[PDB]
RNA sequence: CCUCCGCAUAAGCCUGCGUCAGAUCACUGACAAUUAACAGCCCAAUAUCUACAAUCAACCAACAAGUCAUUAUUACCCUCACUGUCAACCCAACAGGCAUGCUCAUAAGGAAAGGUUAAAAAAAGUAAAAGGAAACAUCACCUCUAGCAUCACCAGUAUUAGAGGCCAGCUG
RNA sequence: GCUAAACCUAGCCCCAAACCCACUCCACCUUACUACCAAACCUUAGCCAAACCAUUUACAUAAAGUAUAGGCGAUA
């Protein structure tokens, strides 16, 4: 059964004035007027090509004409790839072993009171109330105004504390930061195109996390591989493509070194926003990707297993619901399924509220409801990591 | 409900006012975002001269005579113009004397015109 | 296009009528021309070609208004200039087969200067002698350098 | 009249496409169907009736994994979001067809036959005789055109050689090649036969206004 | 100029130039109170406002700042003994704003 | 309906003319690691960050100058949250809606079926900062309440339409960037930059070169009026309760590369005629002229850096509540 | 400067103001073409001048001081774009022969009528110009009867006409 | 008697010169008012 | 003293209570005006992407199943033009109608009485003793027809589609 | 004595003779009057008359309303 009707395709043009079958004979046609008539044959008319060059009426080559048409098809995964089997899928693509919960190393962090700003729940319960219902003259803001100011407050909250540690002052978060890293995993390439907000950049690296204990112990786990699904459904199949690798940046960069990705879902509709399994997916992608490049930075384009592995840590939200990530990129030998894996840590659906009242209901006050402080705790444990 | 009045751009709905407008030029083009960009070499330059110790006034005097109109024939600016080019290399390759074939390497184009006014 | 009576008796209905022929696609092939021509037919035309023995003859033979196709008389046009140039396209590399072909058809032996007009419509010719005395115009540069040089000649013989 | 079909895409597409209502009329704008038009918006969910297509670059049978079991508003029957390898399509739910499921498109007749699970698909010559069957082809790469309403079945008769013959849900019964794909199981949404539409509110929304044995059919 | 077809601009070709121009301008005496710099004339229908600033700023010699231009809709109400709408020709203003202080 | 004042205007001499709108007088003048970051957020800006589309030339300010500026408020309010602790609990708005509705004069209706009437004539500022800084607290005035200073208030003499200045009706917002419930109401500093159409290239090309600084001045009095006097509003002040204390913030008004700073004092909100009899109060926006914060960008570093511009950052910055 | 859209200030409100002749065709014949340009601007300017004296003429409600010079300025700037006129034409029909400077064609629209058809400038060819080929240069037949009808107009309009004058100039060999 | 309710497009699509000129009854229509003598041969 | 009106935009209309002048219950002529930021007027190809409604969206609750999205490569450097902007207004009637946003009695908009008398009859309102009436469609059901694909039915497939039938009280 | 009344000459009609028209510039099949981008032909029917209606029913001179045709009738 073929899609589309033919009332809706290119109608045929009808058939040539039998002129054009006789030999001997040239036939009189139209073309000496400069118009259709239509007791005169009508003529062909030679393929015209505009000489000269307009950007406007451009029309590109065909897709072999393009000077990097590889035949070998790159499976791209863009910001915008909204991926299958959840986190399966980039645990296989990624070559990872999953650990549920963060360590204890970046938890630690805010063990002790001393590492708190002061009033907290205030303070926190201030950045909820403004975002998700202060911001704007409109009665209530929509996801896409809270989203990145309740993020973008968060951090303010957290770079309120230069009083206390000096090192996070040698930190920035830049914005519309694009890497991108190739890599081979089993058969086809691989490729992602990060494009998403607030990379947050150091001078520092990330002191790693997992012991060689614990990468040693990589070996003898199994990456749970799945089927039918052939497991890079839903990434773009791209033929035309450059395998290259960029950190998002020229060389000599001051804070060249990635340590949070915080990417998140600010579409206002529940069929366009992403699933948290796919958000969840979309970071392990995402630091994977950054951190790979980061690795391809500083030695080269080796399969090997990295002595300094590196470690990015990224943040996904929706906005009222919080995913953590910290990745520890530990091998470049992506191909084999077997040796050292990569190993991440996840703390999935920490919603920070509930719900939040933005219009009194007749009972129940205008304000947050639901508020769990603990994930502003592992929020604020991230961004005091390495300081 | 008229049809004896001439349908101006001041006339339809919003879409129709937006489109019509009076008999000026485009001077460049709309791209993307409605972002109008002109185009430098489409607006007219007024090539004006220098008027200085320049004697010709807007009104002749009256004491000037009268003479007879006599149009420019091309009989006469071939006269003028070519003739005696033709009578000196003739007592003593039509292109030498000031004659094109073509002119379509010709920045003012005779036939179609490219020059204004 | 016409009328009957219903039961043959004009007491009846009078009742209208379209009379359509029977149509054939069969294939024919022009020696002249040399192809071989899909053609929609009748039975009384392939009767006709038979009679003439051979499409060249029936096309060669049939009047303009006996014959009744733009498409047929296009045909004629061909064959007549084939035949008004004597082509070599016929059978390259095959010169007896080209005379015997021409000669088969020498009875039809038209100039080519008629040959062309042949089967034109009315408007078609009005294109065709359009193209003919269509000119771009002589630059009066010319026509002057030339009375010109005509007046120094007779200068030059005073 | 300016009746351009919204029937319009060529690729096929996992996405709802925006169709249009036609209100019962032709493509002159007459009524030819009396009692169309005015429902509740609907898009359309691309279905994949060829229901054993190999991929590109694969070939023989495949399995394929359901994703989602989702109402779909153009016809009776549910629908499951399906995906295999590097494609996800639609196709048309049996009724014990959870989300998780695996179902293999299989294209290879086996000399016996085979026990085939609820939800497979499989060529006629490939089944045990006296089974419900579902979304029945006409011709080998046709595409299944019958029993495919809601909760509907038909029971493979009997075949002959290289050549199945089917029971329609009208008790019709139909000449098929062999090799023609046919499901097994009886289609989703069962009971949708016993329901009370209760006020002619849901008559509207559907899209209705008011209003004003053969033989053995064969194909070889 | 006016009721002059304009040869056709493609991309890298000459500049569009005119030499003897056909549209003339009259300043008029504004209506309402005006700012200072602000002169205000009325251009012929076809006249934009890039034209009026080259314009003056070739002819005249004014230093112009900033050109703004409405069009004015005359009446078509008014009629003959023959009961026929006699039209007041519309025609575009300008209101030219001097630089330099 | 309401004129609709823009702050970033195309208008000339726009001014004047928001001094008179606004009753206000412009005064001309004020009442180390820092250098390493902002080189840092400007090369950062213009060559180290790799850019995947290219960056036209109209495209440039909203790619290339919005985050530059974004990046230099957030590392700055980073760095100097020490020095001024106040920063460190300051709201942080990013493009963030600041609205003032106000009532100046009286217009009697020239034509219609209401002609001859009375309709005071009122006005609105829609205006969006690229960053502003919002304290729970109130900065010290610059100068006392009710300050006499000689030089007067400008006086159009013609309808201010005459400014290209175009009346809507729509919704009279007073806002200050958050709604009356956040404990954040009042305003440190703020931070704009000029859009494409104001840039001094074009203005050098029209032949209105020396409304350059021009459009800096009138983006300060449109805009910190809006701002200060929208505070005043959420304090209960109106143009009948006139401020019993003067509202006071300031705001770095930018290029995107020359850089002009000023502070604004609203002392009245009583601007209509009912209540501008017994006022001999008004308004006073202080400022400087554009300085160039850098020179010029090669390939890898700034050339001719400016030092006192970043201080004049810093000095705005740094001020405190008590 | 802006008083050149002003005369001298002296002449304000005199009520008449001496001004000389029109230019001519054959006076202007005799001049180069960088003086016909110059004294294009000079007749421009001029024009600019008299044509903001009729309007405030207007505006004050007075008479024009002299009137006569805008028919003169007029005459000349008329006068002189007839001889620029004439040496275009000439030299083109030298250089190429055309006569003239725009390109076109007799074609014959939907209404059956002969219309000479000016040419415009595309930047496509005219065959795949998508607008261009909506136009009818052709008349069907239902058209020849109408265009017979037009024909029978116009014979009795002019039958008309020629008849009355022969009964006009019996009238005036009966009065005279 | 508010039969009449107007706008321009459904005015201009009805009976414009571009809709008559569309079809072959069209242009005789356009025709008799060219010869009627018509101010207005359409909208 | 009214205000169920207003003020804006839309559609419509097209200078229709601006100034000067004049003729006429007591329109003609001249001149002048509506200034863009609001709103129209958009978009370089070729492929390839777009399963998870909206509802304070949080769960909960559903069915009639929903109004919103890119990526890959190639090309791409000029820039603020053009048009709408007035009014006491439109469609009718010689009563009525009119989309949307705000204001929900008004800060905005207006006047039921030419003057008198105080007859009948008529209209409307108020008061009144005592009395207190003196067929089609369609859920559901049944029947018949129809084994099927690129212009309806239908991008549907017999659980489908189509055609049928069904007292007390008060009161001029 | 008010209102009015009067008026010749615009033009037109019928013939004859003769074969008409149609690019100053610009704009004009898109919403005509807008500077500039990817397909035509296919019997007229009926009124009416036949006192209805059903076949049928007109569209130089002279031969001649003749031959003919026709519900052999109206009529042609
Ligand atoms: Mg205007
Ligand atoms: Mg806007
Ligand atoms: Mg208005
Ligand atoms: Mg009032
Ligand atoms: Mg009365
Ligand atoms: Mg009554
Ligand atoms: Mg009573
Ligand atoms: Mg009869």
């Amino acid at each position: 059964y073929e899609w589309g009707v033919r009332s809706t395709r290119k109608s045929e043009p009808p058939p040539l004035d039998r002129v054009y079958e006789i030999p001997g004979l040239e036939p009189i046609t139209f073309a000496g007027k400069m118009h259709f008539v239509p007791w005169l044959a009508r003529p062909i008319f030679p393929p015209w090509d505009r000489g000269y060059k307009d950007p406007r009426f451009y029309r590109s080559p065909p897709l072999h004409e393009h000077p990097l048409y590889k035949d070998q098809a790159c499976y791209i995964f863009h910001h915008r790839c909204r991926l299958l089997e959840g986190v399966k899928q980039a645990l296989w693509l990624t070559k990872t072993k999953l650990i549920e919960g963060l360590p204890e190393k970046v938890l630690s962090l805010v063990d002790d009171p001393r590492n708190h700003i002061e009033n907290q729940d205030e303070c926190v319960l201030n950045v909820i109330s403004h975002a998700r219902l202060w911001q704007t003259t409109e009665e209530i803001p929509k996801r896409e105004t809270y989203c990145p100011v309740i993020v973008d407050n968060l951090i303010q909250l957290c770079k309120s504390q230069i009083l206390k540690h000096p090192s996070l002052a040698r930190r920035i978060c830049v914005q519309n930061s694009t890497f991108s890293a190739t890599w081979n995993r089993e058969s086809l390439l691989l490729q992602v195109r990060g494009s998403g907000g607030a990379r947050l950049s150091t001078k520092d690296p990330l002191p790693t996390i997992a012991s060689r204990e614990e990468i040693e112990a990589t070996k003898n786990h199994v990456l749970e591989t799945f089927y039918p699904i052939s497991p890079i459904i839903d990434l773009h199949e791209c033929n035309i493509y450059d395998v290259k690798n960029d950190t998002g940046f020229q060389e000599g960069y001051p804070y060249p070194y990635p340590h949070t990705l915080y990417l998140l879902d600010k579409a206002n509709l529940r069929p366009h926003r992403l699933q948290p399994d796919q958000l969840r997916a979309k970071m392990i992608l995402f630091a994977f990707g950054s951190a790979l490049a980061q690795a391809r930075l500083l030695y080269g384009n080796d399969a090997k297993v990295l002595e300094q592995p590196v470690v990015v840590q990224s943040v996904g939200t929706d906005g009222r619901v919080f995913h953590f990530l910290v990745f520890q990129l530990n091998t470049t030998d992506l191909d084999c399924n077997e040796g050292v894996k990569n190993l991440a840590w996840v703390d999935s659906d920490q919603l920070l509220y509930q719900h939040f009242w933005c219009l009194p209901v007749i009972v129940e006050p205008v304000g947050p409801v639901g508020f769990k402080p603990e994930t502003f705790r592992k929020f604020l444990a991230l961004y005091l990591h390495g300081a | 409900a008229d049809r004896m009045s001439k349908w101006t751009s001041k006339r339809g709905p919003r879409s129709f006012r937006g489109r019509k407008g009076r008999g000026a030029k485009g001077i460049g083009f709309l791209t993307s975002g409605w972002r109008f960009v002109q185009i430098k070499e489409m607006v007219p330059e007024f090539v004006v001269p220098d008027l200085t110790g320049f004697k010709l006034k807007p009104y002749v005097s009256y004491l000037a005579p009268e003479s007879e109109e006599t149009p420019l024939t091309a009989a006469q600016l071939f006269s003028e113009a070519v003739a005696p080019a033709i009578e000196k290399d003739f007592k003593d390759n039509l292109e030498k004397y000031g004659f094109e074939p073509t002119q379509e390497g010709k920045l003012f184009q005779l036939y179609p015109r490219n020059f204004l006014r | 296009l016409g009328q009957i009576y219903a039961n043959n008796d004009k007491l009846s209905k009078r009742l209208k009528k379209v009379w359509k022929p029977q149509l054939f696609e069969r294939e024919f092939y022009s020696e002249i021309l040399d192809k071989k021509f899909t053609v929609t037919v009748t039975m009384r035309t392939l009767d006709l070609i038979d009679e003439a023995y051979g499409l060249d003859f029936y096309i060669l033979k049939t009047p303009k208004e006996d014959l009744c196709s733009k498409f047929g008389m296009d045909l004629k046009r061909g064959m007549l200039l084939r035949l008004a140039r004597q082509d070599p396209q016929l059978h390259p590399e095959d010169p007896e087969r080209r005379a015997a072909i021409y000669d088969k058809y020498k009875e039809f032996a038209i100039p080519e200067e008629e040959a062309e007009w042949v089967g034109l419509t009315l408007e078609e010719a009005i294109e065709k002698q359009r193209l003919l005395e269509e000119k771009d115009p002589v630059p009066l540069f010319k026509i002057y350098v030339a009375e010109l040089i005509q007046q120094l000649q007779q200068q030059a013989l005073s | 009249a300016n009746f351009v079909s919204w029937k319009s895409r060529t690729k096929y597409t996992i996405t709802p496409v925006k169709m249009r209502k036609s209100g019962g009329r032709d493509h002159t704008g007459r009524i030819r169907v009396h009692g169309i038009g005015g429902g509740h918006k609907q898009r359309y969910r691309m279905i994949d009736f060829l229901r054993f297509r190999p991929e590109e670059t694969k070939s023989g049978p495949f399995e394929e994994k359901v994703i989602q079991v989702r109402y779909d508003p153009c016809r009776s029957a549910d629908i499951a979001l399906v995906a295999g390898g590097s494609r996800k399509r639609w196709i048309i739910a049996t009724e014990n067809m959870q989300a998780g499921d695996t179902i293999l498109n299989s294209n290879h007749i086996g000399r016996m036959a085979v026990a085939a699970r609820e939800g497979d698909a499989h060529p006629l010559g490939a089944l045990p005789v006296g089974t419900l069957i579902n979304n029945v082809e006409s011709e080998p790469g046709r595409g299944a055109q019958y029993i495919r309403a809601a909760g509907t079945c038909g029971v493979l008769l009997r075949k002959v050689n290289g050549t199945a013959i089917i029971q329609l849900p009208s008790k019709r019964q139909m000449q098929v090649l062999e090799t023609c794909v046919a499901t097994v199981g009886r289609v989703s949404n069962v009971d949708h036969n016993k329901r009370v539409i209760g006020k002619a509110g849901r008559n509207r929304w559907l899209g209705k206004r008011p209003n004003s044995l053969p033989p053995m059919k064969s194909y070889v | 100029a006016r009721n002059v077809v304009y040869p056709l601009y493609r991309l890298g070709g000459p500049q569009l130039r005119v030499f003897r121009t056909n549209f003339f301008i009259q300043l008029v005496r504004p209506g309402v109170a005006q700012p200072e710099d602000t002169v205000q004339f009325r251009i012929p229908m076809e006249m934009t406002r890039v034209d009026l600033r080259n314009y003056l700023e070739g002819i005249y010699n004014v230093p112009v700042a900033a050109v703004r231009t409405r069009v004015q809709h005359g009446s078509n109400k008014r009629r003959d003994h023959r009961n026929v709408r006699i039209k007041k020709p519309d025609y575009k203003v300008a209101y030219v704003q001097l630089a330099h202080g | 309906m309401k004129y609709m004042v823009y702050p970033q205007t195309f208008a000339l001499n726009a001014d004047r003319w928001y001094q008179y709108f606004t009753k206000t007088v412009f005064l001309s003048g004020l009442p180390a690691a820092l250098r390493a970051v902002a080189c840092d957020c400007l090369l950062q800006e213009h060559f180290y960050l790799r850019r995947r589309r290219r960056v036209h030339r109209y495209e440039e300010s909203e790619v290339i100058s919005l985050p530059f500026l974004d990046q230099l408020v957030s590392t700055l309010v980073g760095l100097l949250s020490p020095h001024n602790p106040a920063l460190a609990a300051a709201a942080l708005d990013y493009r963030c809606p600041v609205h003032f509705y106000w009532v100046r004069g009286e217009e009697i209706i020239p034509r219609g079926h209401r002609r001859g009437r009375i309709d005071d004539l009122r006005y609105q500022i829609d205006d969006k900062p690229n960053n502003q800084i919002r304290i729970s607290k109130q900065l010290a005035e610059f100068v006392p309440l009710d300050y006499s200073v000689p030089i007067e208030i400008p006086t159009i003499k013609c309808k201010p339409d005459k400014l290209p200045l175009f009346k809507r009706q729509y919704e009279n917002h007073i806002f200050v960037g958050s709604k009356t419930a956040d404990p954040c109401c009042y305003g440190h500093t703020q931070f704009h930059l000029l859009p494409d159409k104001l840039r001094r290239e074009r203005l050098l090309r029209q032949n209105c070169a020396d409304q350059i600084e021009v459009v800096f001045r009138a983006n300060a009095i449109a805009s910190l009026f809006a701002w200060t006097g929208a505070q005043a509003m959420y304090q209960g002040f109106w143009s009948e309760a006139d401020v019993t204390r003067p509202f006071v913030s300031q705001a770095v008004i930018t290029d995107g590369k020359y850089f002009s700073f000023f502070c604004y004092q609203l002392n009245t909100l009583a601007l209509t005629t009912q209540a501008d009899q017994n006022n001999p109060r008004k308004n006073i926006c202080w400022g400087t002229q554009s300085k160039p914060l850098y020179e010029t960008i090669e390939d890898n570093d700034v050339k001719g850096f400016n030092d006192d511009v970043l201080l004049q950052i810093v000095h705005f910055l740094l001020n405190r509540p008590k | 400067g802006l008083e050149e859209f002003f005369d001298d200030p002296k002449n304000w409100g005199q009520e008449k103001v001496k001004s000389g002749a029109a230019w001519t065709c054959q006076q202007l014949r005799n001049k180069s073409n960088e003086d016909l340009h110059k004294l294009w601007y000079v007749l421009l300017k001029e024009r600019n001048m008299l044509l903001t004296l009729e309007q405030e003429a207007k505006r004050q409600r007075l008479p024009m001081p002299s009137p006569e010079r805008l028919d003169k300025v007029v005459d000349s700037m008329d006068a002189l774009d007839k001889v620029v006129q004439e040496r275009e034409d000439a030299l083109r029909l030298l250089q190429t022969g055309q006569e003239r400077a725009r390109p076109g064609a007799w074609r014959r629209d939907i209404f059956g009528r002969i219309i000479w058809h000016k040419f415009k400038q595309w930047v496509i060819p005219w065959h795949l110009n998508k607008r261009y080929n909506r136009k009818r240069f052709f008349a069907l037949p239902y058209v020849d009867h109408f265009l017979r009808l037009e024909r029978e107009k116009r014979a009795r309009i002019k039958a008309r006409k020629e008849n009355l004058e022969r009964k006009k100039a019996k009238i005036l060999l009966k009065k005279f | 008697g508010n039969e009449y309710q107007p706008s321009n497009i459904k005015r201009k699509n009805k009976h414009g010169w571009v809709r008559r000129l569309s079809t072959p009854a069209g242009v005789q229509v356009i025709l008799r008012r060219m010869l009627k003598g018509r101010k207005s041969l359409s909208h």
